[PDB]
RNA sequence: UUAUGCUAUCAGGUGGAUGGCUCGGCUCAAGAGCUUAUGAAGGACGUGCCAAGCUGCGAUAAGCCCGGGGUAGGUGCAUGGAGCCAAUGAACCCGGGAUUUCCGAAUGGGACCUCUCCGUAGUGAUCAUUCAUGAUCGGGAACGCUCCGAAUUGAAA
RNA sequence: ACAAGUGCGUGGAGUCACCGGGGUACGACCCGAAGCCGGGUGAUCUAGGCGUGGGCAGGUUGAAGCGUGGCGAAAGCUACGUGGAGGACCGUAAACGGUAUUGAUCUGCAAAUCAUUCGUGUGACCUGCGUCUCGUAGUGAAAUGCUAAUCUAACCCGGCA
RNA sequence: AGCUUGUAGUCCGUAAGGGAGACAACCCAGCCCGUGGUUAAGGUCCCCAAGUGUCGACUAAGUGUUAAUACUAAAGGGCGU
RNA sequence: UGGGGCCCCGAAAAUUGACGGGGCUCAAGUCGACCACCGAUACCACGGAGUACCGCAAGGUAAUCUCGUAGGAAGGCGUUGUGUUCGGGUCGAAGCAGGGCUGUGAAGUCCUGUGGACCGUUCACAAACGAAAAUCCUGGUAAUAGUAGCAGCAAAGCAGGGUGAGACUCCCUGCCGCCGAAGGGGCCAGGUUUCCUCGGCAAUGUUCGUCAGCCGAGGGUUAGUCGGUCCUAAGACGUACCGUAAUUCGAGUACGCCGAAAGGGAAACAGGUUAAUAUUCCUGUACCAUUUAGCGUUUAGUCUGACGUCUCAGGGCAAGCCGAGCGGCGUCGUCGCGCCGUCUAAGCAGCGAACCCCGUGGAGAGCCGUAAUGGCGAGAAGCGGGCGAAUCUGUAAUGGCACAAGUCGGCUUCACCCCGGGACCCGUGAAAAGGACAGCUAAAUGUCCGUACCGAGAACUGACACAGGUGCCCCUAGCUGAAAAGGCUAAGGCGUGUCGGAGUAAUUCAGUUAAGGGAAUUCGGCAAAUUAGCUCCGUAACUUCGGGAUAAGGAGUGCCUGCUGUGUAGACAGCAGGUCGCAGUGACCAGGGGGCUCUAACUGUCUAAUACCAACAUAGGAGAUUGCAAACCCGUAAGGGCUAGUACAAUCUCUGAAUCCUGCUCAGUGCAGGUACCUGAAACCCCGGUUCAACGGGAAGAAGGGCCUGUAAACAGCGGGGGUAGACCCUCUUAAGGUAGCGUAGUACCUUGUCGCUUAAUUGGCGACUUGCAUGAAUGGAUCAAUGAGAGCCCUACUGUCCCUAACUGGAGUCCGGUGAAGCUUACAUUCUAGUGCACAGUCUAGAGACCUCUAGGGGGAAGUGAAGACCCCGUGGAGCUUUACUGCAGCCUGUCGUUGGGUUGUGACGACCCUAACUCUGAGAAGAGGACCCCGAUAGGUGGGCAGUUUG
RNA sequence: UCCUUGGUGGGGGCCAAAAAUGACAGAAAAGUUACCCCGGGGAUAAUUGAGUCGUUGCCGGCAAGAGUACAUAUCGACCCGGCAGCUUGCUACCUCGAUGUCGGUUCUUUCCAUCCUGGCCGUGCAGCAGCGGCCAAGGGUGAGGUUGUUCGCCUAUUAAAGGAGAUCGUGAGCUGGGUUUAGACCGUCGUGAGACAGGUCGGUUACUAUCUACUAGAGGUGCCCGAGGUCUGCGGGUAAGCUGCUUUUAGUACGAGAGGAACCAAGCAGCGGCGCCACUGGUGUACCGGUUGUCUGACAAGGCAUCGCCGGGCAGCUACGC
C-alpha cells in the first residue's frame, strides 16, 4: 500500500461542511468554526492584514 | 528546539498520556463525617476496581448513602463497618490513629483530619502505628519513613486487600499490555539511547550510549532532568 | 513525365499577430462621508409564458402603491414566437411608503442538519434605571486612537 | 602656547535653474534558491489514545482439572478416557502485511500497480463509524518515520520586489 | 611536462588579407572603397599560377620530400659511399 | 691514423593512412651558388568616401590619418504622444506580401496586389521608446508519425433473421462461452438524476456504432409501523465566574446543550399495481403511541434496557437433501430416467425445555447427575405445584399458481434464534432515555426530513469508462472434498476486465516438453524442478522437559460384489473376495529433507514510495526521585496532566528471556551530603566624602564555588621496558592496571595467520591455537532449547542454472482495416581513416568511398535522451544536531524589600520561640489542619545547550 | 568648558605618556552532517582523455667477470643511452545545466615485445629433451575450487592453456558481487553531534531509435534498338580449414647402455566451417488410446479442468544424428 493513488480512495468523508454565514465550504466539522469567515468562533468576520499586501 | 520529552508531553495532557477515567468504578475516600459524629454501614458486595487492580467494597451506611470503600483484607459481605472515635478498633473499621494501639496495621491513612485517605492504598500495603504523643503519632509507612501524623487522622484497620499481586511475573508483553490499557501509562516505552539527538538528551551517536553522566542535578530545567534524577548514589549494593 | 526531393515565388487551408476602433482600467484633483436588534452587510434557496448564467426582487418575489419630472411607446445584460402593459399617462429617473422566506450581530433551545424542536407566542448575553423603558453587540476602501510586537536585511561576518 | 618653525586662511564671486554624466540610501537594469520571522489551516491520508460495532473458511496439537484402573507397607509412581489452555501450529485471492523473482510495467492499469512466491491469520489481532492530540508543536514498538503525493521543522498568506 | 612561477621585447585577447595541409598568438602584413601594375612571405612535376630551370657534387636508404615549433628518437657502431 | 658530408644498423603498438595526396632516383631528395617567373587588401598610380587640424569662406595639408574587445566621446535612424508650422485621405488612410530607387547604414520614399478609415510633416519636447538569445513568458504549430498504445491480470465469439442510407460491434433466436463464497443479492459513506420513455450521433466511448452511465426533451421518489427524530458514550459546544495588555484566546468549576442512519430503541405483515415508487400507494388482516371522556387503583421500589473473551450441551428453524402420489418441460439410436412445482405472512388463542422458587421427603461400609466441571443433613434422590423460551399447532381462508396439481412422510440444519453450564483475567468488559408491575371501552390525532438510481474491473475516490483503494461490509445453491480451498455446474449477472482481420519471419511477455550429464552455471542453487492429502508403522542430536516432530525413513489408497461394528440417527470405522490401468490424494489441491555456525530469546514493530534486518519493542534484571500541598511535567495566568492514582504506586533511566555470572579504579567529569575555614552580589548597618547624593571603604554573609566525604548496574577507564631454565626482586605506576570468560571474532592491520575435517583443487564453512594493530562483564560477558521471508557452509533429492540448445502453445511483433499521442530538434547531414583544433571531429585539412527511395532487425556512434551533479571545491549562503566555542534567555536555588500582625526571652535592628487575626489547604457548611511561614510581585547573585542567535578566518 | 547668572562636588575637552588587537592597515568567536539543502565552478579534485616518464614493462652500448680453459653456448656487475604508455606518480589543458563509475558475461577487431603451431641459426646440440636468438600475427590460447575481484594461488587436462590495446573496448547489451547514499552492529577515535583510505548485514538499473553505421529483403531511375536467356569478371570475402592421438617408418638412425627420432603413408579424434533428415534422439497443443473430478438424465457421444493428467506418435523442424 502507498501514499499516492492507493490511499486516496479513502476520501469518502468530509472535514468541512458548507457554512451558514457565508455559504462557503469551510465550516470545520470538528472545531465548529468556518475557516473563511470565522462563524462559530466570533461574531465579527475574520479578516487579517496578511490576507492582502502591505499598501506601500 | 529539540523535541520535548515524554514527560513534557505527559504534562501537557494529551490523549496518549491521559487516564481512562470513565473505566474506573469510583473515587475511594472515607465517608464524610461531622466532628463528634459516627455512622454504621454494612458491606453489600465486593467488586473489582480497574484503577487499582484490587477489590473494593460496596458499603451501604445508615443514612442510605451507598459509598464505595477501599477493601482491607478479610472484609466480607454482610460485615458491619463503623466510623468515628467511638468505633471499636477492628479490621475494616475507620477510626483515628490516636486510638489505634501501637503495633497494629492500618491503611488508607489520611494526611490531615477528615482528609479521605491518602497514604497506604496499594494492593497489600500497610502501615504500622509506632508511637503516641499528645500532638503527634508516628506511623511506619510502606516505604519505610516514620511519618508523623495528627492524632485525629482516620485510617481503616488492616492491610489493603489484594496482597501478592506482583508475585506473578508478567511473563508476556500482552499481559502487561492489557493491564496498561486501563492505565494512564504509555506502553511500550522506547529507550532513550535508541532515540535521535533531537528527541532526548541521551539520543544520537554511532553507537548506543548516553555520552554524558546519567545522574542529573536537582537544579536541572524541565526537558533535561532525565536518567538518574538527583541520585544520592548508584549501582547495586556493593 | 526524374520518383522521394531541394530552394524561391504564387494560390488555398490552419492561425490570430500587426493595423484601426473601444461602453473598460489606472493615476491625480474636488466634493461628501457612517450604517446596524424599527433586524444591516454578506450568504443559502426561491423568483421570468417559453429563462440556463449574471443582475434585480422576496411567497405582493426582473415586482406593488403614492407626490414630482418625462411623454409614446415599454416588456434588464439579450430589438426571438405569442401575449401583456400604456392617453385612467406606463416604461424610465428623484423623493416617500408597502412587501421583505431561512441563516447571518442572529438574539426562545439546537446545529457536519442554512433547516429543525418546543410552543406556555419568545427582551440571548452584559448593563443603567423611577424597574415605565433604554444602551452595547455586526459591517465600513483606507484614515484615527490605545496596547502588544518579530525576522529577513544593513554594518560587505 | 614659552620659543621659533609650519598648518589653514587673507588683494570681493557666488547663487538659482534647464539639459546631462556620476556617487549614496531606498525594490534600484531584469530574472534567479535554500532559508529566517508573524498570523492562520490541516489528524478525510498517515501515527497514537478513547467510545461503540463487525470479523477471523476448515483442520491440527492436546496444558491444568475430573473419572476409572494398575504399581507400592507407606511416601508416592503410573496408563487410558474425558477436558478444551495457549501473544500455540497448518491454512485460503476472508482480513492484514509486503519476502524473492532484483520478473512484468517503467512517456505504466498505477506519480509504486500487476503476476508467481511469501509472513501473521484467537490476538501486543484486523477493521467500519465517532471523537481527541499539531508546527520548534503532535504522534512515533524510534526510521529523523508519519502529520493530506510535502518533513533534520508541514501547508496557506504576509514581512518579500 | 602543452608543468609551475618571473623578467625584456613583440604578439593573441581585440588582428583582417597572403602563405605554411589544417594552425588564437610561426613568416609577409598591420586593413576605408573600386580599378590597373609590381612585389613581400613562400613556391614553380601534377593536384595548383609560375621551371620536368642552370651549374658543381652527394644520397640508393622511398632515407628524404617537416623553417620556428607542445607537431621532429638517442648512446654506440659501419673494410656503406 | 685524424677531421668532415650523406646514408645505414641500433629502430617494437595496438580501426586501414598519411612527404598535405599522387608520385619522384645525374630527382620532383640533401648541400654550395645562380637565373627567370608566379604570388597579397603590402608598395606605386588613378578616381572616390570618411576622419584630424587650420582657414571667415572657397578651400589647404596628412610618408608622418583610416584594424579593433572592455570602455570614454560625438553625430544620426526609428516607435508613441504633446506644443507649434505645413498638410494627405472613400478619385481610397493605416496595416499586410513582393519588387524599384536613394542612403556607408539605421531607415526613408516609390510601384504592384489587398484593404475599408484614418494618417503624416517643419521647429522643439517627453517616454510604459527599438530584441536574436534569459533551460526567458503567453499563444499557435511542426518533425518524431499515420509511429507507440488500443495485447500480458477474465485469450469470445459464430449462423440465420431484423432494423438501418450505412452493421464484427444494436435487437431476437439458436449454438459456444466467463463469473458462479464473486464479476450474483442487500445496503453505509459518497455521487446527485447517472434512474425510466422517446429522439439523435458534431464531441465523449481506446475501433465503428443505428448502441450508450453521452447529447436533447419529458417523467419518476407518496410512511404512525423502515430509518432519522428520542437517549446517552468517547468527546465537543454555549452562558456565567476567573485569567489575559486584550480578544474571536485559555484550564477548571456550576448550569445547560449537542454527540451514533452499524450502541440503546413502542408498533406491519402477505399479495397486487407502474415505464420508473413501494413493509410507504391499493386489497385483506392487524398492531403501537399521545391526548379527551367514562369506569378504579399504586406494588414505588425494584426489575429490564444492560453488557467482555474462549469453549460446550439441549431445543427450534431458514437453506439443503431423500421416498410415495399428482401436474408440466427435456430426453427418447436403446433405456426410463432428469428438471421444475406440489405454496400460506404478521396478528390473535393455546401448550411450554432449561434455570429458579415453594410444599413434602428422608441419603452414607455412600448415593444422584452432566459433554465436562459437579450436588448433598447448612438436607441428595423421588413426588407434587408455581414462574417460564425459541418454535409448533389452530385461525387469519382467500391471496397469488395457466382457476395444473396444490396432498403427504423422513433426514439434516449451519455461520440464525432460544436456553443453560464451565473456564480466564495484575484485562472486570458503558451510560441514559424507554419499558413491566392498574388497567378496560369509545373517538380523534400521529407534524418534519430521507425514500429514485449506482454502491463499484463504467455511476464513490485516485486528473480518466484508472488492473489501486473505499467493500469482501453483510448474505450466497448442487457434486467432489475437512472446507466458504481449487475444479465443474444452477440461479443471477454477462460475451464491455469496449478494436478487429491474417496465419508469413526474426525478436519478445507468460507457459509445456526435452535425450545423456546433474550445479560443471553463478557473487550465491537466483529462477525452475522435486515432495505434497489421509491412515498406519517409526522417528535422532539437543532441550528451558514444554519441545524438536509432519523430524528423518517407510507401507497402503481406485473400481466392483458381499458384509460387520458404534451411534437413537445422520454418518463414522473396519473386513473378505474379484478386477482394470504405465499411473488409484490418477485431474484440481497439496511440506523437499537433513547437518554445522553467526546473530536476536520467542509472538510482535519498522524507513507508506529502493533497507522486514542482527535494528525497535518485549517479559526478566537493576538503579534513581518522591510520604501526596510529594517526585516529574504543562501554563503568562487562571488553573492543570500523572490522578476517580498513593511506595505491591507513579515518574525517570540503563540492560534485554532462561542458565553460569557481573572483577579492579572515586584520579577526571557528573551526582548527593557535610559544610570548620576561604571566596561570594544587592538591601540593611558604620566610617570618609557630598551645605544633600553620586562616590570610596569597612562590618556581616545567603545560594553557588573552593574544600572534605560517599557514589561505577553514574559518564567512563583497566599499561609499556630488561632479564631467569618462562612460573621471579622492580618497573611504566599523575585512580587502576583487564578477573571469570571469549579470541584471526559481525571486533584481527600484518592476512589468503598456522594446524585438522570438508573438496582433485576452497582469499570459504566448521574445530583448534591465539603475541587481542584495536575483546571483556547490565558501555553487560559467555551460552542457549524453541522460533526466524535474517547471514554463511555442507550432504541428499531435484531439475534447461549449465554442457547446448531444440520443438511446441497463448499474447505481442511482422502484414492488413479503423482510431491515434509523446520525448531529443541552431542549421545542414550518404559516410570512413588520419591529422589539427580547449589535448575525444559526420561539417575543419588531406585522402578514400558514396546512385536514390522504402521495409525489417538488434542497438556500434551521434562524448544519444531524461537533469542548472547528489562526489570534490568555493560562497565572509543556509538548516538540523552537539559541546568544558561566544553572547544570552526560560526553568530551578538563595539574600533583601512588600504582602506581614501581636507577646517572650538572647544581643546591638538580628536569630529563635509562642499565639490567632490576615493568608493558605480541606469540606456544602459547622468546623479541621498549617500560619505570619509558604505562594505571589520586584530586585541581587548562582546554576543553566532546557532554549535562542551567531561564530568557527 | 558644562545648557539664565555666581559658587561647591562631579563630569566633558585640548597636547603628551601607558595598557593590544602576532590573522600584526587591528571581529569580543568551537565542531558536525553519509539526513543534508541552495548558488556556482572543469576558475578546482575522484573520473576517462591529452602532456611528461621519476617509477613500471621491454631493450641497447661498453663488456668487469662466472662458465675446468675461454667476456659474448649460457648469466651479464658498475656506468651510460633508449623505446612503449599496457602499473603507480606528477600536472591541471578538456568535461561539474553529469561523457552512468570496478569485476564478470556476450560479440567483434587490433599490436607483436610469439605461449603453442610453421621456417631457421648457435650450443658447453650424441639421440630424446632442453637452453638462447632471428623470421612469422594464418589459426589456437580451454574447463574448474576460493575470492566481488583485476592480479595471484590451487586442480586436472592440454600443442599451449601469451601479454596488451579498442573512453582501464563493450550497462539506449546484460549482471549488480565490491566500492560511493539514506538503516543497523562490532572495534578504534571524539566530552559530544559524529568519523574511520576498518570489517559486517540490507539496499530502485529510466527511454516507443530522429540521423548515421552494419545486417538482410524490395521499388525506381542511370547504362540501354524493345524483351528474354546464357556467360564474362572490374572488384569484395574467406581459416575454410587449424591441431593433436595411434599404427608404419622403427624399437631402426644416435648411444657404452638405458633411452630413442625424422621424410613418405594410413586411420581416428578435438575445435571450426558448410550442408542434410535414410538412421537414432527431442518436440510434435494434427492424431490415437487410458483415466480422475464435474456438467449435458443413463449407455453412447461430447464440454471444461495447463493438451485436465498419463501413454504412444506420422509429417515437419532440429541435434544429441548424418
Ligand atoms: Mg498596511
Ligand atoms: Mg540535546
Ligand atoms: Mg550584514
Ligand atoms: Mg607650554
Ligand atoms: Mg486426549
Ligand atoms: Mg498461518
Ligand atoms: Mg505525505
Ligand atoms: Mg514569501
Ligand atoms: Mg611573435
Ligand atoms: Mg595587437
Ligand atoms: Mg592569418
Ligand atoms: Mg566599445
Ligand atoms: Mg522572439
Ligand atoms: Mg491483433
Ligand atoms: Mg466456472
Ligand atoms: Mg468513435
Ligand atoms: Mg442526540
Ligand atoms: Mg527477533
Ligand atoms: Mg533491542
Ligand atoms: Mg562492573
Ligand atoms: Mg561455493
Ligand atoms: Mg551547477
Ligand atoms: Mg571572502
Ligand atoms: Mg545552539
Ligand atoms: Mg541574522
Ligand atoms: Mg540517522
Ligand atoms: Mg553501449
Ligand atoms: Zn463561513
Amino acid at each position: 500500500m502507498s501514499k499516492g493513488t492507493s490511499s486516496m480512495g479513502k476520501r469518502q468523508k468530509r472535514t468541512h461542511a458548507k457554512c451558514r454565514r457565508c455559504g462557503s465550504v469551510s465550516f470545520n466539522v470538528h472545531t465548529k468554526q468556518c475557516t473563511s469567515c470565522g462563524f462559530g468562533k466570533t461574531s465579527r468576520m475574520r479578516t487579517y492584514k496578511w490576507q492582502a499586501k502591505c499598501k506601500y | 528546539m529539540g523535541k520535548r520529552l515524554i514527560s513534557q508531553n505527559r504534562g501537557r495532557g494529551t490523549p496518549t498520556y491521559r487516564a481512562p477515567s470513565h473505566k474506573y468504578k469510583a473515587d475511594l475516600r472515607h465517608p464524610r463525617v461531622d466532628e463528634n459524629s459516627s455512622l454504621r454501614g454494612e458491606v453489600v458486595g465486593i467488586e473489582h476496581d480497574p484503577a487499582r487492580s484490587a477489590p473494593i467494597a460496596k458499603v451501604a451506611f445508615e443514612n442510605g448513602e451507598e459509598l464505595f470503600l477501599l477493601a482491607s483484607e478479610g472484609i466480607a459481605v454482610g460485615n458491619i463497618i463503623e466510623c468515628g472515635d467511638d468505633a471499636e478498633v477492628k479490621p475494616g473499621n475507620i477510626v483515628p490513629i490516636g486510638n489505634v494501639p501501637e503495633g497494629f496495621f492500618i491503611c488508607n491513612v489520611e494526611s490531615k483530619p477528615n482528609d479521605g485517605g491518602k497514604f497506604v492504598r496499594s494492593s497489600g500495603v500497610y502501615a504500622t502505628v509506632v508511637t503516641h504523643e499528645a500532638t503527634r503519632t508516628a506511623v511506619s509507612m510502606p516505604s519505610g519513613n516514620i511519618k508523623w501524623l495528627n492524632p485525629k487522622c482516620r485510617a481503616v484497620v488492616g492491610i489493603v486487600a489484594g496482597s501478592g499481586r506482583v508475585d506473578r511475573p508478567w511473563l508476556k508483553a500482552g499481559k502487561k499490555y492489557h493491564k496498561m490499557k486501563t492505565r494512564a501509562a504509555k506502553y511500550p516505552r522506547v529507550s532513550a539511547v535508541a532515540m535521535n539527538p533531537r528527541d532526548h538528551p541521551f539520543g544520537g551517536g554511532a553507537w548506543k550510549h548516553p555520552g554524558k553522566p546519567t545522574t542529573v542535578s536537582r537544579n536541572a530545567p524541565p526537558g533535561r532532568k532525565v536518567g538518574l534524577i538527583a541520585a544520592r548514589r548508584t549501582g547495586m549494593k556493593r
